[PDB]
DNA sequence: AGCCGTAGGTACCTACGGCT
DNA sequence: AGCCGTAGGTACCTACGGCT
């Protein structure tokens, strides 16, 4: 036992951290759309109450809180997750509301963490809507002293709508966010008919919606990727030409690709032309601005074809780009390769399931209700006999006792009354509890007709649903052109 | 290290010096890049009142500014060859703030005296309480403390030189009980 | 605007150099703590970090302290808070680490994600009655929380764990000291308000590094417990022996306050490279944890290993000074001060400390024994209570009826309609007036004690005398003549 | 950044190769330093499977460990020269700690087989439970891990050649699909 | 000189896969 | 190429006073 096999290690050792890095770093949930990092960090916020009405936290001590609670990795993986969420040019629809410098365009980082501040985002909240009543299921946290989500109830589609990327082991993962009306429509369209195709899905979601929003050439890359989980998309920035003046022109570039760091595309643009390999442009500025927005410059030379200059820089710089699709997600604690139809029908499952444990968990928890209030209507019908019962015991124990002996109460009942504050005996305090028993009773009739119906619960669904598109889903941004 | 302007005409130029690589990210979001260059410090630099003349030169942050300004040093000094017609200091507004903003002053004072005498040297007036520079977002920045429409900049006065080379000398100099006795009948505890 | 250079140096350089005096570098008379220390013990406290309970994550503790009290840097914060938890720099360490918290050869702690920290049990009495409106309160940074501007110190650390500072115009050098002799000077001085610094050095012999080692000397000693300055020989605890063959080594055990000993060893190294010192044929650094410092010079045989020793005296930290200079934040102001002063004020604010756990006790003793009066009339008349609860409507007019009817206050009629069914067994009710008898016999000691200056006094010592027998310990480092 | 041990006789010596700056520090002072040498790790170190001579041969930490073990590399490895005869691999019982025992070993696989062979090489036993090295106690370091009196090393035995060599391209090689492969088939375990 | 202890600090190796 | 994003990362500037 003293002697190890090198092949026997290596196979052993490998397979722990390759596995570990499938499951639990590098890859989102199918279900709520996240990685184990970006899980903690919203179950944290929540659990601090860190709500968009309560005011800002300091990052290190929210950073903190989860890398000891929940997250036992560096601070600085936990506060970049952070980070990103908060920026609205990397999340489609921000979980994260920042206050700082939380980062640009030009890959400037964030502000250091003890300069920082952060809560949810109202978004968020729909995230973890229902996550205390049994609608997930609760795990052991790293060390044994916490409980954390296995998944997050997530009330809106977030892994399609925010996109995620991640590099594995032995796999990668690429998914582009989307426009959150198309997706809810497309569920919604998927609820009524589980039969769709991917071509009738595509009439509510027309392709990515990128938050930097741009240009996608063409239906072809993207009906590939959404139909096998693969696919390239090209992304072009939003380019025009412009008169200067003395009959001179420019281009102006106000929108550039995803994920393209708009300091580094001008530097490329710059050593193309210091370099000589594309002719025409005399000058090149960034006037960025943060009342008009990205706004680069590119001087084209007089009588020079600024059209063709235009079509070479989208030929030789990031100023179009592919997005390689690769939908690579969770699927029962396992990496799958997804097409769009998938994605969705195991977003709608989780909402199904979702519904059904938060009306069971209600139903539970008004039965209990309705229990206790039935013991605590027989206590006050025959208050003088419950006091005279109490008073003659010498013990808790034995006043229980007799409670429940004298008055068919349950334990439960005995309990409660025992714990009967003096307060809850004047005059209208019978009538307060006739009044909830009797709402208690109708609401009891409600939730038991959703637990008798599928049809029923999933029209729930889909309210629910309908409501979140009309609160937060907003216009598209990226234009599909048919080119 | 330093975030350049595009306009060329040192006239309706501006650097600003900010406390810290955190606020200075925002400044440079925040900032009219066609006017406003932005040079960020790690922290307290160099003392030069207390400093040898080769430490002085060889110091990386004091090389900065001695290349963005311009102008030269000392014997070489020339007020046409500055390159911002406003140099100016932008620091948290806490006492580490304003210890940077002496260490600062001592360094123009001593090296480059025409800059002060010019009126080219101003001082920032970001909002006061708690939050420091690091802390603001990059729009808050611009709206009270960059944007000339709205900010408030303190223009810096020379008066007296011979009160402010005792001055000088007594604060940032090598004596240590001149400045302890100076500590001693201001304070106001 | 226009703002005059001389003006703005002025003002700027005076905002600086007065935060750095009263509110960085200098600890206070009162309770030995710069404004860092005090607010990471007081959130250890606050984060209820106590040794009973298993220690928390040093990130979390410091994000928390950061946020809280103390907008600087973390590593401000952290390297404070390892300091204190070193046994080679606290000579009565006032935190509890677990993971690698540095070593005398200046490795750093490990990362503050690593690392985890509590109290040690002494810090527990630094702490002990500030929920007890013995110190006062103040607003934190940004308005949003409460901060003890001093904490109630039940034992003297100033003195004890010592402390340096570079401030602005002023610096402070204090060495620490035996705790057992500390408590006893105190007691001298209660005792004998006109004790003199000669009669306080019967208790307090001198400094007592955590390191041990050797001073030689009454003499600076005494100039700087009677004027706050004076120079202290520190020499290591060095001794020579036969290593065999007749030939000899010198071997060190100790060594002086704050030295690093790797940079000492390459010192020696050095020295014997460099041929500037003469007879040495090896160094060897043998300290582990289960031996303790050993460090090893091996001598050339037939050399003179007391001359080659007392060459390693003047050319080494082997034997290095601590200047004292013990300026304290007395009142608020910086100020240099003598032993006796600095005991003076840390025995008033203990008699502070006392007075005011007494008086807070008392009102809470009579804050609660109102209240059982009333829960025990109403145990009294409790048909009659029930009556009149069940014949008002509203929780306001049965507050109303409960104060006429039975002539109660506001309080107590809150506290009868608050009181649960459970409450009138026989085992409850037995409960409530046993508790009340309590508080009566309490009461009558507390008033006691705020009647006569001279048991309050008494108190104070007795506590003293406790957390003395308690936590003090053998004297380390060997003062000689 | 080695803290090398007293004696010079390779024969009764140690080096522990040891997972983080933060667990480095604590297995210095807990070692035997007559016997035990130590060679802190920043954290995952390069894949020599994956890279070239030119960029092997350049990184630090390589080079570290090569002049630290005195016994050349690849052809020119010679045995006699080991400075230690117990190199022992001192990772976090975690998968991050897996992971850098991985890249070790295929370091000592592809330039030091020979140490492999010599049955030099060996892989330390930390408390299994979820705390790693830089949480631990000096003390605690020496009981479990350092200690021979109690401690459990592994020596690491090569034993089937062609198959290490499959081994070691399949998991650490550039060709992923062979990667994925293992790991798809693997998973249930 | 250069250390000491609280302050305003910092830049940058590595694995991993896909790009096609 | 080198970059995307979570992981195992880290060196070394300055101020300030008093001692050597
Ligand atoms: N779906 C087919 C195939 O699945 C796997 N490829 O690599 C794996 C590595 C591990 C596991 C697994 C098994 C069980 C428990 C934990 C783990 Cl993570 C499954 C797969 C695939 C092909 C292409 C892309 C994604 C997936
Ligand atoms: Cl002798
Ligand atoms: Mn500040
Ligand atoms: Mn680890």
């Amino acid at each position: 036992i003293n002697e190890r096999n090198i092949t026997s290690e290596m196979r052993e050792s490998f397979l722990d951290y390759a596995m570990s890095v499938i499951v639990a770093r590098a890859l989102p949930d199918v279900r709520d759309g996240l990685k184990p990092v970006h899980r903690r960090i919203l179950y944290g916020l929540n659990e601090q109450g860190m709500t968009p009405d309560k005011s800002y936290k300091k990052s290190a001590r929210i950073v903190g809180d989860v890398m000891g609670k929940y997250h036992p990795h560096g601070d600085s993986s936990i506060y970049e997750a952070m980070v990103r969420m908060a920026q609205d040019f990397s999340y489609r629809y921000p979980l994260v509301d920042g206050q700082g410098n939380f980062g640009s365009m030009d890959g400037d980082g964030a502000a250091a963490m003890r300069y920082t501040e952060a809560r949810m985002t109202k978004i968020t909240l729909e995230l973890l809507r229902d996550i205390n009543k049994d609608t997930i299921d609760f795990i052991d946290n790293y060390d044994g002293n916490e409980r954390e989500p296995s998944v997050l109830p997530a009330r809106f589609p977030n892994l399609l709508a925010n996109g995620a990327s991640g590099i594995a082991v032995g796999m990668a993962t690429n998914i582009p966010p989307h426009n959150l009306t198309e997706l809810i429509n497309g569920v919604l369209s998927l609820s009524k008919n589980p039969d769709i195709s991917i071509a009738e899905l595509m009439e509510d979601i027309e392709g990515p919606d990128f938050p930097t929003a741009g240009l996608i050439l063409g239906k072809s890359g993207i009906r590939r990727a959404y139909e096998t989980g693969r696919g390239s998309i090209q992304m072009r920035s939003r380019a025009v030409i412009e008169e200067r003046g003395g009959g001179r022109q420019r281009i102006v570039v106000t929108e550039i690709p995803f994920q393209v760091n708009k300091a580094r595309m001008i530097e490329k643009i710059a050593e193309l032309v210091r370099d000589k390999k594309i002719d025409g442009i005399t000058d090149l500025r960034d006037e960025t601005s943060l009342r008009t927005g990205v706004r680069v410059v590119i001087d084209v030379r007089k009588d020079a074809n600024a059209s063709v200059i235009l079509n070479n820089l989208y030929k030789q710089t990031p100023l179009q780009t592919s997005f390689g699709v690769n939908m690579i997600a969770l699927v029962n604690g396992r990496p799958k390769l997804i097409n769009l139809k998938e994605a969705l029908v195991h977003y709608l499952e989780h909402q199904k399931t979702v519904v059904r444990r938060r009306t069971q968990y209600n139903l539970r928890k008004a039965k209990d209700r309705a229990h206790i209030l039935e013991g605590l209507r027989i206590a006050l019908d025959h208050i003088d006999e419950i006091i005279s019962t109490i008073r003659e015991s010498d013990t808790d124990k034995v006043a229980m006792e007799s409670l429940q002996q004298r008055f068919k109460l349950s334990e439960k009942q005995a309990q409660a009354i025992l714990d009967m504050r003096l307060r809850r005996l004047t005059g209208l305090e019978r009538d307060k509890i006739e009044a909830e028993y009797n709402e208690l009773l109708n609401y009891i009739s409600e939730l038991e007709t959703i637990l008798a119906d599928e049809e029923v619960l999933l029209q729930l669904v889909r309210d629910e649903l309908t409501e979140i598109r009309d609160r937060f889903g907003d216009d598209r941004r990226t234009e599909i052109q048919l080119g | 290290k330093l975030a350049d302007c595009s306009s060329k005409s040192p006239e309706e130029c501006e650097i600003f010096l900010v406390e810290g690589d955190s606020a200075g990210g925002s400044t440079k979001s925040g900032r009219d890049s066609r006017t406003q260059a932005i040079l960020p410090l790690r922290g307290k630099i160099l003392n030069v009142e207390k400093a040898r003349l080769d430490r002085i030169l060889n110091n990386n942050e004091i090389r900065q500014m001695i290349t963005a300004f311009g102008t030269g040093i000392g014997g070489d000094f020339d007020l046409a060859k500055a390159r911002y017609h406003k140099i100016v200091i932008m620091t948290d507004a806490d006492v580490d703030g304003a210890h940077i903003r002496t260490l600062l002053l001592t360094f123009f004072y001593r090296f480059m005296r025409p800059l002060i005498e010019a009126g080219y040297v101003y001082i920032a007036q970001p909002p006061t309480g708690y939050k420091g520079l690091g802390e603001m977002n990059a729009d808050q920045l611009w709206e009270t403390t960059m944007n000339p429409e709205h900010r408030a900049l303190l223009q810096v006065k020379l008066e007296d030189a011979i009160e402010a080379d005792q001055t000088f000398e007594m604060l940032m100099g090598d004596v240590v009980e001149n400045r302890r006795q100076f500590i001693e009948d201001n304070a106001v505890y």
